[PDB]
């Protein structure tokens, strides 16, 4: 049997691609999906051991969401350590395991993982969520402490809202646990102090939430000279990841103490759009990496974002935290991910629909003009530079773009609105969501898209990070378009591996 | 050795394929009991191979690849041919008696 | 009678596609399901019958 | 005497085949609901192993 | 060499619950072990003293460890590769 190879390079016709069950760069196990990442830095192995919850499409009704461990060292390569902590019985309090934290004790050479057990169909007198602990001697085998049950209602907190234990050790030598719970109708991040991680004292309330919202997966850390609190908003209308800044821990606590609204920056602490959730950070001592999950779309439709809140779990995504001189935080591509792309692919124009002109590597586009490039591959890195006429232009990058493509999915960088918008173009012209960022004063944009199969992350001049789930984007042409202003694109480079 | 061939047949019999053809093609002009089916050109070993092959329902990695007989670009009913012939090339026998 | 009612009303394609999209989340059987606008709302005339009555039976539209 | 004894999977082979089918399809093998509990993981390349 | 190394021919049973200084009943149909205590009991600290099983049977719960019994507790008995799961509850 002689195999036939189609002319992939030379055609711009839309092609029905498919996603493999496994992912390499943005990790996804061959079985199940990643949810709620729990990063951790191993002081012994000097690597990153990120755990998560193994979600499935047909989740069992009672017991589900086990914990699976993933070892990495750079954020690009990932190996799987298998199931670490298994879900309990139907009647056990830990039938479903929620997000947790991990901390190493040199005192007894033990890894302690504090997770949240969810009672299946809890009764009136039964706490819905209880914090539990599992100990490991070598991070491989885990034994759950059956004598530890940190009930939320013991300290006057809500029974049904007691989640996300985050553990951190300060310089004074005492470990602090933050729990995102509810008190008398108000969202409170409560602090528990310990000296041996076996007995805890509730040291009041660490912080209060902003405008009766809920914070998911709190993460307090220190980056040089500021204290940062990364959290995920549980509100259906927001469903995003924000952060708070503070020179000291006291200043961070005083931030939003009572409807203060001390936003860290002018974009209300935005980091990424709707396609990034449960962002939790870990540092190896030289760099800080945040892990989250890009959600999947029901029916494999990029425009089917879904009502209220999107689908749970998805692909593990790792980004690098960048701290500016003013204390603001921005997300950047990991160095290993950037350097993994080695081979370079020649790029050439496919379609000439607009009034654009070509002068070599430079393409000048007016309003209503667009240019279509050649096909992409499974893993793509598209880097280019766009100079706009002024600070009120609307250019855009469109994927799943073909000669006969009825609809394509676009990211429009609107300088007049000062943000970017992920929308669906074509016969539907549907608006999906957006993300605010800082507009450069020189009208210069350095656009770098890193795409693995169907998950793509766009970086704009180290100021905007935009995660997207775009199915069928691999092995399909991509295009640049302009709608209102005048743009000039250059240095277009496509790298694959 | 022998060769069998059907020369005429009622239209309903040829359609229902009781004597051969599986109800897809008429057995007239072919051996009695001959069957019509697809052609399996190995199995898919990579997503690149799956994409390169002509589109077909349920194609995936590790699945049977079916040849496109008419080169229409899609695997369907018309991509079937004569694959079975229940006629031996030759049948032989040997008897040895030593006293 | 639900499918026949949908076909008679003419909204069968839209209703079936919406049902597939909605139920693909809770059922993996509908992962590759898809309804064609002018083909799948009627069963095709059997190929055996068409062959038996040569030049007399015409297949339904879209098949 | 019976010579053409058809070779069929024993208990362990049947469990291994079921696990392989489940992991190939991407479903959770432990959800087989046939009384089989599988201890399994991933290798360096990500291919499941039992 | 047709035989497979499964050693399935092994009996797995639990026939003794001795939580602290209390006994209990065992129902094999529902895989349940129910232990009765007075209305006032600490339950948050129970030690297992006598948990004999079938010959060669190993259980996840050992002797001398303490377990909070505010909620039903799952126990797994595994003599070889044959496993059986029970649930222990305290009234
Ligand atoms: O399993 C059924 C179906 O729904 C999911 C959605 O995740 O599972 C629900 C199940 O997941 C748990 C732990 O397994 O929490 C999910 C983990 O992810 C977090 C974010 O870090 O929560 C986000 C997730 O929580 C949702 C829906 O579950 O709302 C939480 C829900 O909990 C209440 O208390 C119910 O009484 C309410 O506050 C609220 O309605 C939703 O807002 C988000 O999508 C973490 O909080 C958590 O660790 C359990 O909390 C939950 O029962 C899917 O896995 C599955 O398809
Ligand atoms: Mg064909």
């Amino acid at each position: 049997p002689i195999l036939t190879q189609k002319n992939w390079d030379g055609t711009a016709t839309y092609f029905q691609s498919s996603d493999e069950h496994g992912f390499s760069m943005y990790y996804k196990p061959q079985v199940g999906f990643v949810g709620a990442p729990m990063p951790f830095y191993d002081p012994v192995a000097k690597d990153f051991k990120v755990m998560y919850l193994q979600d499935y499409r047909p989740n069992p009704e009672a017991t589900y969401h086990p914990i699976f461990g993933v070892a990495t060292k750079d954020g690009a390569t990932y190996e799987s350590l298998g199931e670490l902590i298994s879900c309990g019985g139907r009647d056990e309090q830990d039938a479903a395991i929620g997000t947790g934290g991990t901390i190493y004790n040199p005192a007894d050479k033990l890894y302690y993982t504090f997770y949240t057990g969810n009672k299946f169909k809890p009764s009136s007198d039964q706490n819905a969520q209880v914090v539990m602990v599992a100990t490991s001697p070598d991070f491989k085998t885990w034994t759950k402490n059956r004598t530890f049950y940190l009930k939320g209602d013991t300290y006057g907190y809500d029974k049904n809202d007691f989640r996300d234990p985050f553990l951190f050790q300060t310089e004074d030598g005492v470990y602090h646990m933050l729990i995102a719970t509810r008190k008398n109708g108000k969202g409170h991040i409560a602090e528990f102090t310990s000296a041996d991680l076996k007995e805890w004292e509730s040291a009041g309330t660490f912080m209060t939430m902003m405008w009766d919202r809920f914070y998911e997966c709190p993460d307090v850390f220190k980056m040089g000279d500021w204290w940062y609190l990364i959290y995920s908003e549980q509100a259906s209308f927001m469903r995003k990841v924000q952060y708070f800044k503070g020179r000291t821990l006291e200043d961070l606590k005083a931030t939003t103490a009572n409807d203060a609204g001390i936003w860290p920056d002018n974009r209300e602490g935005m980091l990424d759009s709707r396609a990034f959730y449960a962002g939790k950070t870990a540092s190896d001592g030289t760099n800080r990496y945040i892990w989250g999950w890009c959600p999947t779309r029901a029916g494999n439709d990029n425009g089917n974002v879904g009502d209220v809140e999107p689908e749970w779990a998805g692909n593990l995504v790792a980004q690098r935290l960048i701290q500016h001189e003013d204390g603001t935080l921005t997300l950047g591509v990991p160095d290993a991910i950037d350097r993994k792309y080695t081979s370079a692919q020649e790029v050439k124009v496919m379609a000439k629909d607009g009034n654009m002109i070509e002068s070599g590597k430079t393409y000048t586009l007016g309003e209503g003009a667009s240019v279509i490039f050649n096909r992409l591959k499974v893993h793509n890195k598209i880097s280019f530079t766009v100079k706009t006429a002024s600070n009120t232009d609307r250019f855009g990058i469109s994927f799943v773009r073909g000669t006969d493509s009825a609809s394509w999915y676009s990211i429009h960088v609107n300088a007049d609105e000062g943000k970017a918008n992920f929308e669906k173009d074509g016969d539907d012209a549907k608006y999906l969501f957006d993300n605010k960022f800082n507009i450069p004063a020189d009208n210069e944009y350095r656009v770098t898209i890193y795409s693995d199969q169907s998950v793509c992350v766009t970086y704009i001049n180290d100021q905007l990070s935009f995660t997207n789930r775009i199915y069928q984007m691999q092995k399909n042409p991509w295009s640049l378009c302009c709608y209102k202003g005048e743009i000039t694109v250059s240095d277009v480079q496509v790298s694959t591996y | 050795t022998y060769r069998n061939e059907i020369l005429e047949l009622p239209e309903t019999v040829a359609a229902n394929g009781k004597f051969g053809g599986n109800g897809v093609k008429s057995v007239v002009g072919h051996t009695y009991g001959a069957q019509v089916g697809y052609i399996a050109d190995g199995i898919f070993k990579s997503q690149d191979e799956v994409d390169n092959h002509a589109t077909q329902e349920g194609a995936a990695v590790g699945r049977i690849r079916y040849r496109d007989i008419d080169h229409n670009g899609v695997i369907d009913e018309r991509d079937q041919n004569w694959i079975y012939d229940p006629t031996p090339s030759f049948s032989y026998g040997l008897n040895i008696y030593l006293e | 009678s639900r499918f026949f009612d949908l076909v008679r009303w003419g909204e069968a394609k839209d209703v079936i596609n919406a049902y597939y999209v909605t139920e693909a989340s809770r059922c993996s059987i509908y992962k590759n399901a898809g309804f064609t606008e002018n083909k799948n709302e009627y069963l095709p005339v059997p190929f055996e019958q068409i062959s038996a009555s040569n030049g007399n039976y015409t297949q339904n539209f879209g098949w | 005497m019976y010579q053409s004894k058809m070779n069929v999977l024993n208990t362990e082979q049947y469990g291994r085949a079921m696990w392989q089918a489940y992991v190939n399809d991407g479903e959770n093998p432990n959800g087989n609901a046939l009384g089989y509990a599988y201890n399994w993981g991933y290798n360096a390349d990500g291919n499941p192993v039992l | 060499d047709f035989k497979s190394g499964l050693r399935l021919d092994g009996d797995v049973w639990v026939n003794s619950i001795r939580l602290d200084e209390y006994a209990g009943t065992v129902d094999y149909q529902n895989k349940a072990i129910v232990v009765g205590v007075p209305y006032d009991y600490d339950i948050t600290r129970m030690v297992v003293t006598e948990m004999n099983l079938s010959e060669g049977a190993k259980a996840s719960i050992a002797i001398g460890e303490t377990i909070d019994f505010s909620l039903p507790v799952s126990l797994t008995v595994k003599n070889g590769d044959v496993q059986m799961s029970y649930t222990i509850t305290v009234k």
